[PDB]
């Protein structure tokens, strides 16, 4: 909880455990900490630009305990 | 009936045990009286996410006032967040965090076959990483 | 002699505790008198034929 | 400081009654964040007009 | 027992009409109306 | 509550904000009379309820239903006076989904206007 | 595409018809309301259950001007006339003439709807001052 | 109506208020007129809504009542065994440790349309004489809730043909002392006790710590007339 | 029923439990330290003015 804006990509051929990986680290977290799945197609909205959309989900990504 | 002094909600739970004998056949449910005194307080742990409380002032939805009803029925669609509305909201979380009363968790944004992003999404999440 | 009718006692006071909690409970607040002195329409429905 | 009969005790408490005792399901509601910004820019906005 | 076209009585309580039936005393009023009643005789 | 009507009074106050009401009611065994409060004489009183009536009450409810007149085609119900049964509601996903979005969402299960419910809905 | 049977015609008069209560009371018991209806060759009384009348008393029906009842279902509508139009000096309320033939009238009413019509009216709302 | 009571659940997770009512404008200060606010705020307040229904299902939202029933391991046994034994014509007494375990069990009582009482430590003296002298008479009153401390000694109850061990406390004495209130000269039906232990817990070692006390009576008390 | 049970206790329950232990303990400390300098400022006024 120091760092922020860190950016890691897994790359590899299909069937490989990717997705698997990705869910295994979200599990591995806790339910306490936010993890937001998201697919590239997901962006392109209707009513709302793009990049709206991606700040959007940016803000959905962390979390406030309160 | 049950009402919340935070938020104004109001609930009426239903019609008193003591007038139990009213109509052979009347409709209404019968609840006891509740126990303890009428006011009381409770603290509660809520977690929040920043956009739910950017969401919150962004546009609201409000409750059982008619006039929050309609204010909240003539806009039925989403639009963008200006920046002034995310830096009000930064300051915010950081006087209750800093108040002692909160604490801040970040978390992880998965992105799953990133070859559909366009150049401009591309260029825009580029510029959006080096952020704080 | 005393005792014993002291017990007695115990048993009719007893007896009309029991005899008082069942009026409490038999009086009920049926007494709205929704009627007044007042002009009132009264309508039935039946079917008689003698 | 010390602790070991209370954590039989709890765990009796909790094999006994179960969801209470600490906590009940509660009533939710939302959150009421109520710093707001309209009167920050109430003051500006009446000066303006 | 199904005669007819079903029985349905009426009435008016409580022992005390103040001027002919009150039913037909207020048909008799918006018949015409308070002015044209008042105006009729 | 389940039966035949055998009879009804009613008893409006004219200029009064109250009204006295009580019927009976009949199956093939049982027999009996109830009282009625207000909402229970308005609900009797939007569907014309005869005494040559068959009537089904849902207490929860209190929704009128009209099984037919058995004179003045449908033999008169037997059996007790009250009995239970059970109901499904059955729903998409998708219209719960639909429902808990906005307020009006509820209007969108028919006129098909809803636009990007929010993820975390789902 | 389906019939209806109907009562129009000028009131010739209105009336309630006192009889013994069935319970026990002391009071008025009205068990029918005979109302007379007259209209172009045909004239006719007619016997109605009592509880009908606060559909006169809703609709200001008034005596002689106008009047139109369905059969089975009960209620009344009120569609002055131009018998009394002359009348008056001067008034803000229509008239329509003597109704035609038999008092009694058989109906056959035939319409056409696309279901497209159905889908719209049943999705759009309506209504007045409702949000 | 009641798919709608029943398929609405969720709320918001924050909200703000000042925020509804600056959205129309209609707030003490706007530089709308202070009168014609008034307008339009009398001619809403006159106006009616039809979904005030969904309104108040998605602002506050009540967690249930039956889970209480659901949500704890030995609750539901005991509502079947209650109800087996009510539908037989039974009375029972039941016994446990804690006092926050007696108001836990009234209202889970007052679910089922019980009739019940209580008896703990801090009834006056004159009305739990009162009480028990109800008990022992009086057949429509199904359930009698004990303190094991306060009413786990000498007592005289004899309707009830059930004892419940809702709870152990440690040494067997007291449990003997706790069971045996109702079978002891004038109990004219069988008595049968029953007690609740949860499998794979803590509790269960415990009631084996007990057993092995009561066998201890067994081998030392040997009195009584002498040859 | 390892998994689950993990996953559920680092969510804990306790865990809220010490987050509000830690709130009470940081709002006592302001509270603890508003009276301190309240305190201070009372005396070095009383100081002074004699
Ligand atoms: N190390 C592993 N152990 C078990 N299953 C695996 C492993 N790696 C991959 N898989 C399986 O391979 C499938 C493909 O994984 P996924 O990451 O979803 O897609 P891809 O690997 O093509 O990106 C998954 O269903 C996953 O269960
Ligand atoms: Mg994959
Ligand atoms: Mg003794």
């Amino acid at each position: 909880k120091k760092m922020s804006g860190r950016a890691i990509l897994l790359a590899g051929g299909p069937s490989t455990g990717k997705t698997a990986l990705a869910l295994a680290i979200s599990q591995e977290l806790g339910p306490k900490v936010p993890f937001c799945p998201l697919v590239g197609s997901e962006l392109y909205s209707v009513e709302v630009k793009k990049t709206e959309t991606l700040m959007e989900n940016f803000r959905r990504a962390i979390g406030l305990r309160i | 009936i049950y009402i919340e002094a935070n938020t104004g909600a109001v609930k009426r739970v239903g019609r008193s045990d003591a007038y139990a004998t009213e109509f052979d056949l009347e409709t209404e449910e019968y609840v006891p009286l509740p126990k303890g005194e009428v006011h009381k307080k409770k603290e509660i742990v809520q977690d929040v996410t920043l956009h739910d409380l950017d969401v919150a002032n962004a546009r609201p939805q409000g409750g059982q006032d008619v006039i929050s009803m309609m204010g909240q029925l003539l806009k039925p669609k989403k639009t963008e967040i200006t920046e002034k509305l995310r830096q009000e909201v930064n300051k915010v979380v950081a006087k209750y965090i800093d108040q002692g009363v909160a604490e801040l968790i970040p978390g992880v944004l998965f992105i799953d076959e990133v070859n559909m992003l366009d150049i401009e999404i591309f260029t825009y999440l580029n510029k959006a990483l080096e952020s704080n | 002699k005393l005792n014993i009718l002291s017990l007695d006692k115990f048993k009719e006071q007893e007896v009309w505790k029991k005899e008082n909690r069942l009026a409490l409970q038999k009086r009920q607040k049926q007494k709205f008198q929704p009627n007044e002195t007042i002009l009132q329409f009264l309508s039935t429905a039946w079917l008689m034929t003698p | 400081n010390f602790m070991s009969i209370v954590n039989c005790l709890m765990q009796l408490r909790k094999v006994c009654n179960h969801p209470n005792l600490f906590e009940v399901r509660p009533i939710l509601t939302s959150f009421v964040l109520e710093h707001c910004v309209a009167s920050d820019y109430k003051d500006v906005e009446r000066t303006l007009l | 027992e199904g005669p007819e076209q079903l029985t349905s009585r009426n009435f008016v309580t409580l022992y005390d009409f103040p001027n002919a039936p009150p039913n037909l005393k207020d048909f008799n009023t918006n018949l015409f109306g308070d002015r044209w009643s008042y105006t009729n005789g | 509550i389940e039966g035949e009507v055998v009879e009804i009074q009613i008893d409006r106050s004219i200029t009064g904000g109250h009204k006295q009401g009580k019927l009976t009611i009949k199956t093939t065994d049982m027999e009996t009379i109830y009282e009625l409060g207000n909402k229970m004489i308005d609900g009797l009183t939007k569907e014309k309820v005869l005494a040559g009536d068959v009537i089904s009450i849902d207490k929860a409810s209190g929704k009128i239903t009209k099984l037919g007149r058995s004179f003045a085609f449908v033999q008169c119900p037997e059996g007790e006076l009250q009995k239970r049964k059970t109901v499904v509601h059955t729903v998409s996903l998708h219209e719960i989904d639909v429902i808990n979005s906005r307020t009006q969402g509820f209007l969108a299960l028919f006129t098909g206007d809803t636009g990007e419910i929010r993820s975390e809905v789902r | 595409k389906e019939t209806k049977e109907v009562y129009e015609g000028e009131v010739t008069e209105l009336t309630p018809e006192d009889a013994e209560n069935p319970l026990g009371g002391y009071g008025k018991t009205i068990s029918h309301v005979i109302v007379g209806l007259k209209s172009a060759k045909g004239t006719k009384t007619l016997r109605l259950d009592p509880t009908i009348y606060e559909s006169i008393q809703r609709e200001k029906v008034s005596i002689g001007d106008v009047i139109y009842i369905e059969a089975n279902t009960g209620a009344v509508k009120r569609v002055r006339s131009d018998a009394y139009a002359t009348e008056f000096d001067l008034e803000t309320e229509e008239y329509v003439p003597l109704p035609k033939g038999e008092v009694h009238k058989k109906k056959e009413i035939v319409q056409d709807v696309t279901l497209h019509d159905l889908d719209v009216a049943n999705a759009r709302p309506q209504g007045g001052q409702d949000v | 109506r009641k798919i709608i009571d029943t398929f609405a659940v969720l709320t918001p997770s924050a909200v703000s208020l000042d925020m509804r009512k600056l959205a129309l404008g209609l707030n003490d200060d706007s530089s709308v007129g202070e009168n014609t606010r008034l307008k339009v705020m009398q001619n809403c307040f006159e106006v009616s809504n039809p979904l005030h229904q969904l309104q108040t299902k998605l602002t506050i939202a009540f967690p249930d009542k039956s889970l209480l029933q659901y949500d704890c391991g030995k609750l539901q046994k005991l509502a079947i065994l209650l109800q087996q034994l009510k539908d037989n014509g039974h009375r029972a007494l039941i016994f446990t440790q804690m006092t926050k375990v007696l108001d836990v069990l009234e209202q889970f009582l007052n679910y089922h349309g019980y009739l019940y009482m209580r008896l703990d430590g801090a009834t006056k003296i004159e009305d739990r004489q009162i009480l028990t002298e109800r008990f022992n008479t009086d057949s429509r009153i199904t359930v009698f809730i004990l303190s094991s401390r306060s009413g786990g000694l000498g007592i005289n109850l004899t309707g009830a043909d059930t004892v419940i061990f809702y709870d152990s406390d440690w040494n067997p004495a007291m449990d003997k002392q706790c069971q045996d209130r109702c079978h002891r000269i004038g109990q004219t039906r069988d008595v049968h006790i029953y007690r609740f232990v949860s499998e794979h817990t803590i509790e269960s070692n415990i009631l084996k710590k007990a057993n092995q006390k009561r066998q201890l009576d067994n081998v030392v008390i040997q009195e009584g007339d002498f040859t | 029923l390892n998994d689950e049970l993990v996953l559920h206790n680092k969510d804990g329950f306790l865990a809220r439990q010490e987050f509000l232990q830690r709130v009470g303990s940081a709002e006592d400390e302001r509270y603890k330290e508003l009276r301190r300098q309240q305190l201070a400022q009372q005396l070095q006024q009383d100081s002074e003015a004699s």
